[PDB]
Parts: C-alpha cells; sequence; structure tokens
RNA sequence: CCAUAGGUUAAUGAGGCGAACCGGGGGAACUGAAACAUCUAAGUACCCCGAGGAAAAGAAAUCAACCGAGAUUCCCCCAG
RNA sequence: UUUUGUAUAAUGGGUCAGCGACUUAUAUUCUGUAGCAAGGUUAACCGAAUAGGGGAGCCGAAGGGAAACCGAGUCUUAACU
RNA sequence: AGGACCGAACCGACUAAUGUCGAAAAAUUAGCGGAUGACUUGUGGCUGGGGGUGAAAGGCCAAUCAAACCGGGAGAUAGCU
RNA sequence: UGUAACGGGGCUAAACCAUGCACCGAAGCUGCGGCAGCGACGCUUAUGCGUUGUUGGGUAGGGGAGCGUUCUGUAAGCCUG
RNA sequence: GUUUAUUAAAAACACAGCACUGUGCAAACACGAAAGUGGACGUAUACGGUGUGACGCCUGCCCGGUGCCGGGAGGUUAAU
RNA sequence: AAUUCCUUGUCGGGUAAGUUCCGACCUGCACGAAUGGCGUAAUGAUGGCCAGGCUGUCUCCACCCGAGACUCAGUGAAAUUGAACUCGCUGUGAAGAUGCAGUGUACCCGCGGCAAGACGGAAAGACCCCGUAAACCUUUACUAUAGCUUGACACUGAACA
RNA sequence: CUUUAAUGUUUGAUGUUCUAACGUUGACCCGUAAUCCGGGUUGCGGACAGUGUCUGGUGGGUAGUUUGACUGGGGCGGUCUCCUCCUAAAGAGUAACGGAGGAGCACGAAGGUUGGCUAAUCCUGGUCGGACAUCAGGAGGUUAGUGCAAUGGCAUAAGCCAGCUUGACUGCGAGCGUGACGGCGCGAGCAGGUGCGAAAGCAGGUCAUAGUGAUCCGGUGGUUCUGAAUGGAAGGGCCAUC
C-alpha cells in the first residue's frame, strides 16, 4: 500500500556544550535549548534562542533558586 | 601543452600572500528583502578557502 | 505572496532606500517610517515606493 | 506559478491551455498493464463554454486561471456594460 | 541585302600519371560537455579543382602611442 | 577471479614454447639531490657547434584592495577600542 | 470458349519420417498444389543504401538486412566485464 | 535413497549433579639457537657492542631495500678453439 | 492467384467490383538542387491517391473534437 | 460468436458418457452497418465436429526381409579437457558433495548396452533488472529542416480611371 | 465622440487599355540528313507568371535527441526541501516505503519601550435570556492563553490592556555553537544617529523552533573606482536591490 509519514527534520543539536567548573572564555555558549529550561544567572546572557552565553572568562555553575527551583546557570570568576 | 586554467574558477578566487585563497560569500545576488542585515553584513567581505575544499582550488588553476 | 514588496526611499537628497513588505489590499496608506539614514548620517523620514 | 499533472486534478480544477480558460467538469485516470496512464478529461469551456472532451496523457497539463467566482450584486446598467458589487469586500466590477 | 550563326582547312596549345607539402570550392559524425540541443570534436577526416619546386602572403587606406616604429613569412617569448 | 562469504556444482584455462598490459611528449605541484644564492636560469638563434656568446624573458625578494590608489602596511568604515 | 477439368515434363513447397559433428550451411524419400496462364524459362539490359524493390513478409537487395558490403574518420565511447 | 536426533563402536556408568586432586591438549607461554625493524643508551665512531627495552598474521593501499634480463660508456681492456 | 529464399501458405496480401477524392493538360503526382523525364505520344468513359473487397439484401443517427472545404466583417499578427 | 470475463452460462440435438461441434435463448464484461453489417451456390495442401469404409494407431505386440549397429582387415575424424589414484550413504558446507565428516561397500582391466548424475556439451541468458548504452518506429514530446504557402524588394514598364 | 465637404492629403486597394522586359512544352523558316538546341519572323499571354533574398504560416515528409531517482525485483501507487514529537538505548548524533502531525506565512502592530492587569470551567443570584451573551459574588487555580503544527518555555509573565512610538537603524564585532564544504545560528561590547522611561535601563523585529533556493545571465537606483590615442560616454566593477 503506502505511507504518509517518513519525515522529521534536521536534528537541532541542543543541549549544554559546557558543562559545570569548565572555563568559558566570555561570549561562549553553555546551553543551546528551545525555551528557557535553564535560566540566565550571574554573568551569565540570554540569547533570542534561549541560548545562555557566558559574559565572563570564568566557570559555570549550575543552580537552582527562588521557589520554583529552575537549575540557573552562573558563572564563578576565575 | 601546458595545463589550461578553469576560467571561471579564475574570476571567483584569488590568492592572497600565503598561498590561501580569497572568494565572495555565495547569498548575496537576490532576493536579499527577506534576509537580515546581520546576514547581509557578514556576508558583505570576502572570505577564505576551508582546509577541506583547497586541494579542488588549486587543481583547477595552477598558474594563479 | 499576497504581502508584496515596496522601496522606502528617503526624503534627503539622496537616494539610499530601505526595502521591506506591506500587505496593500489589507492596509493601503503609505508608511511614512522614520529611519536612519547612512549617506545624511541622521534619521529623516522615508517613504514608500515601488 | 501553478502548473498541474493530469493524474492530479480531481473537479473544478480550472485549468489554462491554448489561449482560454478551461473547467474540468470530471475526469477518469486510466493505466492499464504494459500501457503508460491517460486521463480521458470531460473538460468545459468557460469563455464560449458548450464542451470540450481531451484525452490527456500522464504528462503534461495546464497552468491555471485566475478564475474567481465569488458573489457579486447586480446594480446598475448604462449603455452596455452592468456593474456589480461584492457583499464581503465592495469592489467594483464591469 | 550587308553581316553574323554554322561548315572547312591550317597553325599552335592542352589532355594522362604522380607519395607528401601547397592555395581554393564543398564539408561530416562519433566524441567531450560525466544526459543534450548552444558549443566542442573541427574547418578535422573526406571529396573536387589548381599550380610550383616550394607554394600562398607581400610593399600600409599596417600598427602605435603622442614618443615612435617601417613589406610578407617563420622560430622563441609575451601567455594559459 | 569476483565476493558478505567459494572444495564449491560461480568465472577462466587441453598442455607446451614464443609474444602479451602503467608508456611517451610537454606543462604543473610536492619529495629527494646537486649547483649557485637576494639572487637563480636562459629560449629561439649565432656558433671550427653536447664549449662560448645570447638575459628576450621567467620565477623570487611586498603586500592590501573590485579598482583607482596606498605601501610594511593596506582594505573595511563617517572613524576605528 | 475458359486465371475450365484430370494428369507427366516444367514450376512449387502442404504433411510425415529420416537427417540435424548431415550425402546437403534446408536436402532426401513416400505422398501433395498449380500445370494455356495474374504461367514458366534462356540471354542481355535497368533501378542502390535512409536508397532500390515489394499481389506487404519489415520480406528481399551475392549463404549478411528495422537500414547491405568495403575502405576511412578510428586506438569512436564503455561510470561495464 | 540407508541405520541416520552420542561422529562411530559401544556404555547402566563410559549418564547427571556435587567435591577433590592428577594428566592430555595450540603455531599461546617458557626454554635453546638464529633473523629483522624501531626506541633508548653508553662509550665509540665513518658506527658497531657483553649490551638492553620491545616489536615482526595481513587484503585494498602507502613506505623502504634489492635481484635478474637486453643494450651504451669504462672496453682495441679482460675471458675464450 | 501472391507471401515471410532457410521454423508461419493462413482467416493475411491481391482481386474483379464499389465509393470518396485530386487532376482542364506545360494536369495532379513521382524521380531529380536543375535541365529533363515518367504519367502519356494518354486527355475526365482519363489518370493519381485512399478505403472497401465477387454476388444478393443493404448501408441508420451524430459536424461537438480533429482534419478537410468554403467565407470574409471584425480582433490578433511578419519582413518593410 | 475468430468477439463472452464470470462460464464447462442455461436449454435442445448427437454419445453409455461431449469444457469441443450443431441449434436456440439473450444477462452483447466489451457485435454492428464500406477500418463495412448479415446471408451466400462454387472453390480451399484452410479451422472445428460427426458418420461409413479402412486398418499394428491401439488392446499388445509377434515374426520375416534388407541397410547399419557387432567381429575382422585397411584408412581414419570431432565436440571436449585445471589436474585426478573419478564408490554408496547420512550429515556439514557459497545453503542439492566422486573429493569434507562419520560410516558402509568394493580384487586388477576390458567389451556390448541404457542414460539417473557429473548443477554433462554447444551458445560472455534472448526472459528480468541495470548502463545518465545503441538502433529503428510512433506522435497533439522538444528543437530544427526539405517541401508547400503568404507578403515586401529585385528582374519590372507605359496610359488613364 | 459622431456625421459632412473643401484642399496639400500619406497613400495603398483594384481594373481596364497597351507593348517593349518576360513566358510559350503554338505555326512557319534556317542552321540541318535532327519530333534536341539556337537564331529569325508571327501569333497568343504579359508586367502577370516565374525566380533570387528576407519574411509569417504549415510541416514526423525528414533528421538530431530527451523521456529522473529511491523501491524489500521492476512497473504501478507513494515519496523527493523545511519544521515538531517518538523510535533514539538519560551528552550530541542515529536508519527503514518506522509510528504521528505541520510549513512554502502572517503583522507597520501582532514590532519597541514605559505603566498597569490575571486566566479555563463549573456554582448561585439576576429583565427579556435558553445548555451557553452581559452583570454580580463564590469555588477553582493556569485544567487558560500564546497570529498557525508539535515540543520546550512563560506570573518578573513571553499571556491581556493602555499611552508614546519606529532599534523591523547604519558601520563593525571579541568570543563560541554547528555543518565535508557552500553555509547557518548565538552574541556582550564599539562608533554614529534615534525611540521609550523621572531614572536605573531596555530596544539592531515578533515566546523560541518551519514560512525557503546556489551560480550564471539580465533589469533599476547610487557611487567618476576603471573607462582600449586623449576628452567624454558606452560597457564593466563596487553598493543597494529585482
Ligand atoms: O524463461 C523463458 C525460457 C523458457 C524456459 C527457460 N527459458
Amino acid at each position: 500500500g503506502s505511507t504518509r509519514n517518513g519525515r522529521d527534520s534536521e536534528a537541532k543539536r541542543l543541549g549544554v556544550k559546557r558543562f559545570g567548573g569548565e572555563s568559558v572564555l566570555a561570549g561562549s555558549i553553555i546551553v543551546r535549548q528551545r525555551g528557557t529550561k535553564f535560566h540566565a544567572g550571574a554573568n551569565v546572557g540570554c540569547g533570542r534562542d534561549h541560548t545562555l552565553f557566558a559574559k565572563a572568562d570564568g566557570k559555570v555553575k549550575f543552580e537552582v533558586k527562588g521557589p520554583k527551583n529552575r537549575k540557573f546557570i552562573s558563572i564563578e570568576a576565575e | 601543452p601546458k595545463i589550461k586554467t578553469v576560467r571561471g574558477a579564475a574570476k571567483r578566487f584569488k590568492k592572497t600572500g600565503k598561498g590561501g585563497f580569497k572568494h565572495k560569500h555565495a547569498n548575496l545576488r537576490h532576493i536579499l528583502t527577506k534576509k537580515a542585515t546581520k546576514r547581509k553584513r557578514h556576508l558583505r567581505p570576502k572570505a577564505m578557502v576551508s582546509k577541506g575544499d583547497l586541494g579542488l582550488v588549486i587543481a583547477c588553476l595552477p598558474y594563479a | 505572496g499576497i504581502r508584496e514588496k515596496i522601496k522606502l526611499v528617503s526624503s534627503a537628497g539622496t537616494g539610499h532606500f530601505y526595502t521591506t513588505t506591506k500587505n496593500k489590499r489589507t492596509k493601503p496608506e503609505k508608511l511614512e517610517l522614520k529611519k536612519f539614514d547612512p549617506v545624511v548620517r541622521q534619521h529623516v523620514i522615508y517613504k514608500e515606493a515601488k | 506559478m501553478a502548473t498541474y499533472y493530469s493524474n492530479d486534478f480531481r473537479a473544478g480544477l480550472k485549468i489554462m491551455l491554448d489561449g482560454e480558460p478551461y473547467a474540468v467538469e470530471a475526469s477518469e485516470f486510466v493505466k492499464p498493464g504494459k500501457g503508460q496512464a491517460f486521463a480521458r478529461v470531460k473538460l468545459r469551456r468557460l469563455l464560449t463554454g458548450t464542451r470540450v472532451e481531451k484525452t490527456f496523457k500522464s504528462t503534461d497539463s495546464a497552468e491555471g486561471a485566475d478564475v474567481v467566482d465569488m458573489n457579486l450584486t447586480y446594480l446598475y446598467n448604462d449603455g452596455e456594460f452592468w456593474h456589480f458589487m461584492n457583499n464581503e469586500t465592495f469592489e467594483q466590477l464591469s
């Protein structure tokens, strides 16, 4: 007979690129993600694609803050 | 007989001072108004031919 | 397709132009935007043309 | 551009070949073992419309027409012409 | 009617062969384009005519760059 | 030989002797090597001629730019941190 | 009289067997069809390659035919063996 | 097609499970002799070694080092009735 | 009667007849760059083409489509 | 039905029995009127069917006569061929074994026969797919072109309406 | 516009007459012993026909050619780029003619900013008024919304509303992300010029992720950058674009 599926897309290569304590030079993408699964914290910016880019050549560190426990991404400064 | 140059590659590449090649980027001839001006700034200057497709350029223009 | 493309021409002395789109058969009044003119280095009014 | 192949269109799909618009009334798509496919299409002329019968192959067929059949309101007569108005958008028509 | 046309007679010349080169008249397709039609192959193969020991071109209605060079042909560069 | 894999019942060869398949030309790039070295080398041609003349040229010492133009800088830009 | 009839020569080729490294690159044997005609035959002409000829089968054109043979382009091209 | 569902004879342990030591068994490992690559080294050298460390299956494929054949110079030399 | 010389002799091809159609003669048409020939030393009771296939009884409706024939008002349209 | 799928349609004839033949019906998948429809005497090396006569076609083969085959003398081929000291079997295996495993059987070597196997011989499968293969053929495929056809200029001028 | 007439009208459209080009495959005469040819007369055609060049039409009569790939053999049917989820084995990636759906846009506000606001659906009470309109209160909690499929996200709202607005701005861009490459994505900061806000600040489009096509050829605008003797120009180039 016939089929109606067989269609997908270029896998977007998302996820975290730089993990925990791992020195990142300013402007380095850390998390490439759909929505704000991981939120931007200290010294880390958020782009127009919810890519949290580093902003200060330092470390990383994820956390949980407020009263929603949203992994948060900060940048220890070394 | 001496090697003839591919004449179309002669008009699209130019040798730089350390063996590399410069080429004009390829998206900036038409439907431009749907492109953002961030793409229409980065496509405007000259690029360098990558390390992968550098051997294909050398073979098709030996004198330049 | 329907939303055709227009050409905002600068009201300064030069001929710099922005190009954009406009659905003409819903909102047919012309665009009178105020954009940056890089020849004058000022921020003069632009106006729709074809 | 809206090009059509003859194995595609069902009925009412307005096509445009040989300088005249055509409506398709019906089309029977057949293809037999050891032959190719053809569609014996029962068309309809649109400008002088009586009927026309074409038996297209599987390839090719025609461009479409700008062929809108919308509701118009007869409201006026003058000399020859007859003017009309849309009750949805109020565009002129002569 | 003159005259031409034709016929006659004499004189002189050509005719055919020949491997390549050489000038002219005509002139492919396979192929390559990773298909193909523009294009290429290629004015090539091939065909025909014509001469010579060589032949054709050859004494600027040529170039040049404002300074100049001085017919034509051929080899090496310019120059893939 | 070809293949994922052949004793294969897949190919090929009756045997013997002889012949039988990466060449040649000219450009081009890298490797070795020899010469000379910010220089290196001539092509036709001339030549009592694989000598010697001949430097016409060619590549290299400077790049940037589409180009004019500028020059250890240049382009981009109204200007570059 | 007759594209009349039966039937030898002459012309043909319906069936069967044999033959199918044959006696023969299509024949033999036993029967079979036409046999005064749109017949058959000898000699010599004529028509030619996308052309001839064809009571038409794409049959025939020197044991070759959906485009002969020979020579040349030519060592065409072969992503295949 | 023939026993044809231990490989077979045959087995009531020569079957199964447990536990125990023996032995067989490879081109593995060790022994003994030779060979080659590569890396270190010491002290030597135009490079070798009591050395020492290791390494050495191979198709497509890349790298290295050779043998032999015909012919040219060395060669009117040398070998040869 | 003819046919696939060399696996098919038939219901295929041909046929007398039939009808449509072209052709007024320097004919239509065929062969040929052209001259010229065939048609034909014929001339519409003649020739070419196409379909059908003795004879008997017959041959119905459809001009939308496609071809053909005729018409020229109008629209479109080449070189110039 | 030279046409009918279903289907060996259903009915009748013929036969002890008939998917064929003949008649008929009509539910004509999908006849049909000069790409002719339906009849048609004659004719056919034409297609189907039935009957008489006739028989080795057959039940079911028997015997005889000749030419080979067989032996002998003479001459003397061929396709074929990796090499062979070239068994059965059951299993394994590039999946159908003379060759491997287990096992059985078999003294060495001819001759006359028969062909089940050697995936026997002959023909680089014709079917099937594939090649950006080839040829012819078709047409409302694409692009051209001969021929036909239209008009303008040329050969080509003079008078009026 | 629509008729009428005068003139120079641009002229074509045809339609008789004529003979001298031209035709004659009409008779006669000569070359000439020749149903060829040539000339000479004469008759009939006659500026027609015919031919050359250019040109529109028709043109399988003829020639060169094309006629896709995947595919559980091939044809047929389906499919071919992009986005979302699963398969996908907790980094990324991952196939099948595997299981499901979507895109070939929309918007000058649906973008920017500042200021505020909080849903869905039931429940009761209430004029017409019902299962359901508007009003009021409660329960409820984001089961709502998000220009559009799915997933992730969203209360500081990215959801709803209002004012002012054009940053849907030009030149750059450290640094990474992701592709074999062409490319694609993110981006603090820098200069110029603006918007909104008292200000701190935010703003180089939109909640993110589809909404798309390389070159060549050519079109338009700008810029003396080149401009075949020179001066211009043409044509190229660059820039904006189609």
